[PDB]
């Protein structure tokens, strides 16, 4: 905040929704909540600039757990040489799949 | 320096509070003590300058200088009383403060120690500069007059601010005492030149240099009388001032970079001498003599021997008393008159005999006659710019030459000859009239006797 | 408007501002925005005319097209980070969108053109508002995402403001589409230095504000809004033509007035960060602001207009207004180079 | 046009006072500006300034150095060193690079 | 140091601007100017008018500039502190130099002829 | 624009000037394109046709002032066997400007842009051997 | 003054500038490593307080 009334005064007006890891009502979960309270833990109070390479791990993390771009990729990979198969008839699903 | 500044500030309120009658008795009066206190600035050392305190110091340059400044405020004031007796009272009193001002904000740039510090009061003596032009002016063109000379300073000055401020960062101070002992060379390069020129463009305009010299004209012949005289006498010399501070962190890339400017000065004075032999207008024909006069002295800054510094410090001064009184001559001519026109009242030593000798001895300073400083600055500078090229003489001696045929033309042709017929309002030289001559020529004859005080540090 | 209705409405102007400048969350700072843009257009639609009605029009369509703009910013952003504090900006492409949008906000050009529309088109006393307090708030958002903004573009906005500014103002001659090309050029300044020293960006909005609030109370003092009408101040109040004088060669930037103070220090910082080139030529287009400040000096204070007949009457009338603070501002416009150190006091 | 006031005639100082000194129109106020300005200019700045200047002591150190310069060369001429060296720093105390 | 405080607790452990500081003198001579140009744009007599009013200026202005002027040393005193404890963190960073004297380090000269 | 910029400064000046020219041009032509968008947009064509008009003439006129600068600075480093002197630049925005003032059959203007456009180019110059940034990145 | 005390207030004046020079050229080198390496008072970005995260028992394990 540009003036921190809210530290001064020591009142909660918004923070409370700031954050996914903050608490929820019935303590219900984000589903990213472990990476983001990993990569907050790891750049709390250090700054920005330390924090922009020190936690790169757990941002990068934390980033596929929120898009899962890597994830997509992988699956789109794995079903793309399914269909190069299953024309050129080198391979049948099992029955479970 | 606050035994001079504080008792400047104090010819405000002294102004402000005096009966409506005695505004101009007391504020003339109490700036002549001013000026009277002022010369204990004289007390300077063969090796270190006189150093009062973190920010103000006064050595052999800005002592003269300073002297000069405190001994014109009581010249304006006694040149501006009788064209503004008409004025209403407050806006006598606003006129009043607008000179104690401007002597104000000149005693701290001569004495500044930092060149930041000098750099804002540099810059502050434009605003009362240019209320005194366009407030007080007569004519219709000291609007335009007050606009050419608003931005031909700023567009200098502002990369100067820049240059400064880098300069500041790299070398760490701009005390100037700190620059003396920390001053590291410039080496070639094209991030140097433009530092260099940043550092000389805004002084050079000041001078003014020749072809950057268009605003001077057009601000003396619409500028009141006293704004003309501070003008020439000290405003002008705040260009020489900064750029013999300055040149000492430009070395040794001067060697080269002077030569530009060399040549304008040297070739710029031939012009503008030879353009008063056809100027019809007798305050501008005074205002291309400081072209011409002050082309001398950029040379002289330029070339960066002790001969040359000693002759432009002279110079300086010279100048300033001369081209003050020189103004003031022809104003009395205008206030009878009321017209600029140089041929138009002729013949006047039939008419007004004593002043006539003031005329003639505010010419014979202004071609320099010897022993007179004008001579002694000027010479001075010929013998060293001989020594940095032989074939300087011919340009020197041509503007000699050139020199003393217009000054003695301006003698002839307002002095001499018939009067003119329809003429009839030339009354009697009145006596506040001749002592502001005599204040000028006075001192400046005085100062032959003991020449060393006004040739700076290098003496 | 009844005095209740306009004091509850004022209040609300400064409560969505405040509530920008204390919100560590997007959303809150989204909502401030939008409670201020509600509360100031009935200032603008006060006197219901057809001008007012059109600047309140234009006003509301620029501004809610940069809360749109703000918003994506925003989403975009809680994608990209799963969070909603206010700080850098986590996606380059939301930190163009929230720099546009605050751009937009600001009057900065090419986003410029409905400032001196809509300043034209309301009253003296909301026009105030409009170029001083609404900066508020934009400029505190950027004081906090500027370690994500990019560097090229905010420049480049920083740029073109003081151009236009410059060379718009230069036209003109009704006092209120002076006064907001003047704005615009002082936008660019202040966002000129934001990447290198935010605290010089809250010096030179601090002082622009002073500045531009003893203008608008002394323009309000005489119901003023031409050139012309203006010119006729020396034959009123003689002593309003001076400080006319004295602010106006303020805003100039000429020493040693206050108004020198920001590009001082704006250049200072420019200068450490080996920034030559940019300074130098903000500094020389500044000139352009200089020249129209300098028009109004001359037609308001160091020559003496024509004048009517009629003016005669109103010698026999005291000033009535308010003037509030006119006394104090005029000072701190003027007479502050002396204490710059004092920006420390900012940091 | 307009309704505007004519040119005021010149006003020539001397009509109502033969004996101005061109300072003001009041004849007491006229004769103490000039008393002023004779005074505190002709008798005080100028010709005490005059004297101050005159004797000042030194200035800049001109006397001495011609005193101190004397009491050089009568010494090294006594003892046969040179009367000035070429070298303004003694050698020893310098390390030439290479 | 502390998050949105005017002066924090630290700042006491500075002695206070002097109540004769020509900092604040020049504050109080803005206080008074500011009341001169409140009786001119009003058209009261511009020195006697309102000492009451004129007073209150002159207090005013060095009561808030004495709070300003404590602020403005404590951020430079913090500014030195945290500058002076840096260098000692980063031995490395500032070095101290051999310091040669000029008898030994070789300027080039470049006459002036 | 960083990559028609960056193929500029890549290939040695004075050698390739067909290549020199095709970025100088390709700069000037975006230029022109860029004055025509905002000239469209703020000052209405009266017809479609026109709009097409204006939008060639303003390209056209940029892009001749990019590949003639191009082609100057180019041609003029080879010949005087000067590759990096700011003088070649000088000599190539100059023609430039005069380009400019024959496309606006105005001399003043061609005598003005020859100069102004003649220092701009050289100061360029010289900041790509020194280093001068426009857009300094914070440091301190 | 007699050149003594203008001598000596000389080398008061000059040490003064001397140690504020010297503090201004440190200043600009600590500004340039602090900003470069985040690691000291100065250019501290705020990141995310981490007294907001809630370590309470969630309503499902993983997390
Ligand atoms: C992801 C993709 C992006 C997402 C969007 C995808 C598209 C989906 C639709 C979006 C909504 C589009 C809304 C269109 C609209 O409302 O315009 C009405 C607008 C004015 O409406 P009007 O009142 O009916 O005026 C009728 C005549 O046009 C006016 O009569 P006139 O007498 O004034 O005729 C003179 C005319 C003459 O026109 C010209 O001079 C053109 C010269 C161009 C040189 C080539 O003046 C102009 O048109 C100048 C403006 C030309 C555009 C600026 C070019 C610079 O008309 C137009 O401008 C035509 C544009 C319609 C096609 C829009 C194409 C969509 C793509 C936009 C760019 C996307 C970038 C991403
Ligand atoms: C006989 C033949 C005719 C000779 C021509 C007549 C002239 C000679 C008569 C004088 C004889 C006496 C004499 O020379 O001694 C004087 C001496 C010069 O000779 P001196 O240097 O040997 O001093 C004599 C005294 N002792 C021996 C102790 C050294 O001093 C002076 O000349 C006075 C200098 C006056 C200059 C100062 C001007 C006043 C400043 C007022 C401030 C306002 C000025 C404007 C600002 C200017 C900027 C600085
Ligand atoms: C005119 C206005 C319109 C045009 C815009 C003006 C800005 C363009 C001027 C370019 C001048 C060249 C320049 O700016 O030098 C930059 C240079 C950067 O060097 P730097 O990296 O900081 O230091 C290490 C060197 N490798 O900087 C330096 O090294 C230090 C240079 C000191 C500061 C120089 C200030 C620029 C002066 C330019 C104007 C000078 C001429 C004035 C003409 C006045 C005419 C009346
Ligand atoms: C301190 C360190 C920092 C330095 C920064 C600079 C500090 C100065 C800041 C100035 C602040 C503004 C206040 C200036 C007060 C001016 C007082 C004044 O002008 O006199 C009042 C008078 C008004 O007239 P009136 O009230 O009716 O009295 C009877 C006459 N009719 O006025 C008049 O009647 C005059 C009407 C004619 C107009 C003449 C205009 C030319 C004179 C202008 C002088 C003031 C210029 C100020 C600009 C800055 C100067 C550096
Ligand atoms: C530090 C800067 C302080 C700036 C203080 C500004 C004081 C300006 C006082 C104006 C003169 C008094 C006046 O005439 O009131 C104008 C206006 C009220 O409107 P009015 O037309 O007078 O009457 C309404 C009836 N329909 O009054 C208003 O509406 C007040 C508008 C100004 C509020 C914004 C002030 C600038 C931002 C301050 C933030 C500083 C950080
Ligand atoms: C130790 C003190 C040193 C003084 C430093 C002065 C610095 C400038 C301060 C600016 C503030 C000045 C006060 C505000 C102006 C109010 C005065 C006025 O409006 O008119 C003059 C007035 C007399 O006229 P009247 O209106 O009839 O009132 C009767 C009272 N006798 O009232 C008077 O009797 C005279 C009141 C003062 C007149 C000031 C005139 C304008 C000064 C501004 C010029 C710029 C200041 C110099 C710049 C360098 C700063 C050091
Ligand atoms: C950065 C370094 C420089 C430091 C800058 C410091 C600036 C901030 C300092 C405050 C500036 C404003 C000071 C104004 C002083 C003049 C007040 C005055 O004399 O009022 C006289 C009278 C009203 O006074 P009254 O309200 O009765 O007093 C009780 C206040 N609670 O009735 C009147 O006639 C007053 C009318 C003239 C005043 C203009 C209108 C404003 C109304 C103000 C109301 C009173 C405010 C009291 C100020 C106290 C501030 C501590
Ligand atoms: C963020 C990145 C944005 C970078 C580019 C932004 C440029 C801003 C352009 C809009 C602001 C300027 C508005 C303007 O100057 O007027 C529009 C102008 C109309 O004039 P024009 O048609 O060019 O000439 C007619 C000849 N009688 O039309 C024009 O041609 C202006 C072209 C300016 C291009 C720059
Ligand atoms: C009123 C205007 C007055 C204008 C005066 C004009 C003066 C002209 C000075 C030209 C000399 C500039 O200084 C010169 O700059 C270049 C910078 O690239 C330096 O040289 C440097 O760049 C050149 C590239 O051209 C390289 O070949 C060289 O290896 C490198 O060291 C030179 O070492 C220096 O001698
Ligand atoms: C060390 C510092 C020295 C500072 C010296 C300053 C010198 C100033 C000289 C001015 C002296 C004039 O003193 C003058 O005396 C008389 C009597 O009291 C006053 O009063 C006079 O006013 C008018 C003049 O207009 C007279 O005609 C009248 O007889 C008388 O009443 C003047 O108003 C005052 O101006
Ligand atoms: C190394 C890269 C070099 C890039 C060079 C870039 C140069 C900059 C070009 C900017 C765009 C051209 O600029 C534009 O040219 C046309 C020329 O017709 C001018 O147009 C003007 O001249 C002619 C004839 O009068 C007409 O086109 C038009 O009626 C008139 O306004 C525009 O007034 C000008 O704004
Ligand atoms: C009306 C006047 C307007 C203001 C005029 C001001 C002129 C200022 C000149 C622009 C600055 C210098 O111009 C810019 O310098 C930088 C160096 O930092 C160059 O930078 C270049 O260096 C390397 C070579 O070493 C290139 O391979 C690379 O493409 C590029 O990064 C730019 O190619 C040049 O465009
Ligand atoms: N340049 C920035 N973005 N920040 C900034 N002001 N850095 C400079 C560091 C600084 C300067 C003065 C003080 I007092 C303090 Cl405490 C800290």
């Amino acid at each position: 905040p540009f003036f921190d009334v809210q530290k001064r005064l020591g009142v909660d007006l918004d923070r409370w929704m700031t954050i996914q890891s903050a608490e929820q009502p019935h303590k219900i979960p984000s589903r990213c909540h472990a990476f983001e309270k990993e990569w907050i833990e790891c750049a709390h109070g250090i700054g920005s600039i330390r924090a922009e390479k020190e936690c790169k791990i757990e941002f990068e993390d934390f980033r596929e757990c929120l898009l899962r771009q890597k994830t997509m990729k992988r699956l789109h990979a794995i079903r793309r040489q399914r269909e190069k198969l299953i024309k050129e008839g080198k391979y049948t699903p099992p029955p479970h799949h | 320096m606050l035994k001079y500044i504080i008792p400047t500030i104090m010819l405000m309120p002294l102004t402000w509070l005096s009966k409506n009658n005695m505004i101009w008795v007391n504020s003339t009066a109490h700036s002549l003590l001013i000026s009277f206190t002022s010369l204990l600035l004289m007390n300077q050392f063969g090796d270190n300058s006189l150093n009062f305190s973190l920010l103000f110091f006064s050595d052999s340059l800005s002592t003269p200088l300073l002297i000069l400044t405190m001994w014109l405020l009581p010249l304006m004031l006694m040149a501006s009383q009788h064209h503004l007796s008409k004025e209403n009272l407050t806006r006598k009193k606003l006129f009043i403060t607008m000179l104690i001002s401007l002597q104000l904000f000149l005693i701290m740039t001569f004495t500044a120690m930092e060149l930041i510090l000098f750099y804002i009061l540099f810059e502050a003596t434009l605003v009362p500069t240019l209320i005194i032009i366009t407030r007080w002016g007569n004519q219709t063109e000291r609007l335009n007059a007050g606009l050419y000379f608003l931005f031909y300073t700023l567009a200098g000055s502002l990369p100067l601010l820049v240059a400064l401020i880098y300069i500041q960062n790299t070398v760490g101070s701009l005390n100037f005492l700190m620059l003396q002992y920390w001053v590291q060379p410039v080496h070639n390069s094209w991030s140097n030149v433009f530092m260099w020129l940043a550092c000389m463009m805004a002084f050079m305009v000041k001078m003014p240099l020749y072809g950057l010299h268009l605003w001077l004209p057009k601000a003396h012949v619409e500028a009141p009388i006293a704004g003309s005289m501070v003008l020439a006498a000290v405003l002008l010399k705040l260009g020489g001032y900064g750029m013999l501070r300055i040149t000492l962190i430009l070395n040794p890339m001067t060697d080269f970079m002077a030569y530009p400017f060399i040549m304008l000065s040297l070739w710029g004075m031939i012009m503008t001498s030879s353009i008063c032999l056809r100027q019809t207008d007798l305050k501008s024909l005074i205002a291309y003599s400081s072209v011409s006069h002050m082309a001398l002295v950029i040379v002289a800054i330029l070339i960066q021997t002790p001969w040359s510094y000693m002759g432009a410090t002279a110079l300086m001064i010279a100048h300033g008393l001369t081209s003050s009184m020189l103004f003031c001559l022809a104003n009395s001519n205008y206030e009878r008159i009321h017209s600029r026109t140089m041929i138009l009242a002729r013949g006047l030593q039939t008419l007004l005999p004593l002043m006539a000798t003031w005329w003639l001895l505010a010419s014979l300073t202004n071609l320099a006659l010897p022993p007179t400083i004008n001579l002694i600055g000027e010479l001075f500078v010929v013998m060293s710019t001989f020594s940095w090229s032989n074939i300087t003489i011919i340009l020197m001696g041509v503007n000699m030459v050139i020199t003393a045929l217009y000054s003695l033309y301006m003698l002839i042709m307002t002095q001499r000859g018939k009067y003119t017929y329809h003429i009839n309002n030339i009354s009697p030289s009145f006596t506040r009239e001749n002592a502001l001559m005599s204040l000028h020529i006075l001192p400046l004859l005085l100062l032959t006797l003991n020449p060393k005080i006004i040739l700076g540090p290098l003496y | 408007m009844n005095p209740i209705i306009f004091i509850i409405i004022l209040l609300t102007i400064m409560l969505g501002t405040i509530i920008v400048m204390i919100s560590s969350h997007w959303l809150l700072v989204w909502i401030g925005f939008e409670m201020n843009m509600l509360a100031i257009i009935p200032i603008m639609m006060k006197n219901h005319n057809p001008r007012a009605t059109e600047a309140s029009t234009k006003y509301f369509l620029t501004q809610s097209t940069a809360s749109m703009l703000l918003m994506m910013a925003v989403i975009i952003n809680l994608m990209f980070s799963g969070q909603w504090t206010v700080m850098k900006l986590f996606n380059p492409m939301a930190s163009m969108l929230m720099t546009m949008a605050l751009a937009m906000k600001l009057g900065m050009a090419p986003f410029h053109f409905w400032v001196p529309e809509v300043t034209q088109g309301i009253p003296l006393s909301s026009g105030l508002i409009l170029l001083t307090w609404q900066k508020l708030a934009p400029m505190s958002v950027l004081y906090q995402i500027f370690p994500s903004i990019n560097l090229n573009l905010i420049l480049t906005l920083s740029v073109l403001s003081i151009l236009i500014g410059g060379w718009g103002g230069l036209n003109q001659t009704q006092l209120r589409k002076i006064m907001a090309y003047s704005s615009i050029a002082h936008m660019g300044w202040m966002t000129a230095v934001l990447p290198y020293n935010p605290t010089m960006t809250l010096l030179n909005l601090i002082i622009y504000i002073i500045m531009t609030s003893t203008m608008f109370t002394m323009f309000m003092a005489n119901s003023t809004t031409t050139t012309l009408s203006l010119s006729h101040t020396w034959n009123k109040t003689p002593i309003m033509t001076v400080l006319i004088l004295a602010t106006l060669l303020s805003m100039g930037g000429l020493p040693p007035l206050s108004g020198f103070m920001p590009k001082w220090m704006i250049i200072q910082e420019m200068t450490k960060n080996n920034s030559i080139i940019l300074p130098t030529f903000m500094a020389i287009t500044a000139l352009l602001n200089l020249y129209f400040y300098m028009r109004l000096t001359y037609s308001t204070t160091l020559t003496m207009f024509p004048s009517t007949n009629n003016m005669k009457m109103k010698w026999q009338f005291p000033l009535m207004k308010k003037m509030t603070f006119l006394p104090t501002m005029v000072v701190l416009s003027t007479m502050m180079l002396p204490l710059t150190p004092m920006l420390s006091v900012l940091e | 046009r307009w309704q505007e006031d004519p040119e005021p005639e010149d006003e020539n100082l001397y009509e109502k006072n033969p004996d101005s000194h061109g300072y003001d129109k009041d004849p007491a106020v006229d004769i103490w500006n000039m008393r002023v300005v004779f005074f505190f200019g002709f008798s005080i700045v100028l010709v005490l300034g005059s004297t101050f200047v005159a004797y000042l002591p030194d200035y800049r150190m001109q006397e001495w150095a011609r005193r101190e310069a004397e009491r050089l060369v009568k010494y090294r001429e006594a003892h046969g060193l040179p009367i000035m060296e070429s070298n303004c720093f003694d050698p020893s105390k310098i390390q030439l690079p290479e | 140091r502390a998050t949105f405080q005017f002066l924090p607790d630290e700042a006491r452990s500075l002695p206070p601007p002097k109540l004769t500081d020509p900092r604040l003198a020049f504050v109080g001579f803005l206080g008074y100017c500011s009341g001169l140009i409140d009786n001119a744009i009003r058209r009261r007599p511009v020195l006697l008018a309102g000492l009451h009013r004129q007073l209150l200026y002159i207090t005013s202005f060095v009561f808030v500039g004495y709070y300003l002027l404590k602020r403005q040393d404590y951020m430079y005193a913090v500014r030195d502190h945290d500058m002076f404890s840096y260098i000692k963190s980063h031995p490395e960073d500032f070095p101290e130099k051999d310091k040669k004297t000029y008898g030994e380090v070789f300027e080039e000269f470049h006459p002036v002829r | 624009a960083k990559t028609v910029l960056r193929q500029y400064w890549d290939i040695p000046e004075g050698t390739e000037c067909h290549r020199k020219t095709y970025a100088t041009t390709s700069i000037g032509g975006a230029a022109g394109l860029v004055v025509s968008a905002y000239s469209v947009a703020l000052k209405t064509p009266t017809s479609f046709l026109e709009g097409v008009a204006r939008t060639g003439r303003y390209t056209f006129t940029a892009a001749a002032i990019g590949a003639i600068f191009g082609l100057t600075s180019c041609i003029s480093a080879q010949v005087r066997e000067k590759p990096d002197d700011p003088l070649n630049y000088l000599i190539g925005g100059c023609a430039g400007g005069l380009i400019l003032g024959a496309r606006t059959r105005s001399y003043g203007i061609g005598a003005a842009a020859c100069a102004y456009m003649g220092l701009t180019a050289a100061l360029v110059k010289m900041g790509q051997l020194e280093g001068w940034q426009v857009f300094a990145e914070p440091k301190v | 003054d007699g050149p003594e005390k203008n001598y000596e207030r000389t080398m008061a004046i000059l040490q003064i500038e001397a140690e504020k020079a010297e503090l201004r050229l440190k200043e600009l080198e600590v500004r340039r490593l602090m900003r470069a390496r985040g690691d000291g008072p100065w250019f501290h970005y705020p990141t995310i307080d981490k007294e907001l995260i809630d370590h309470s028992p969630k309503a499902t394990p993983d997390n």
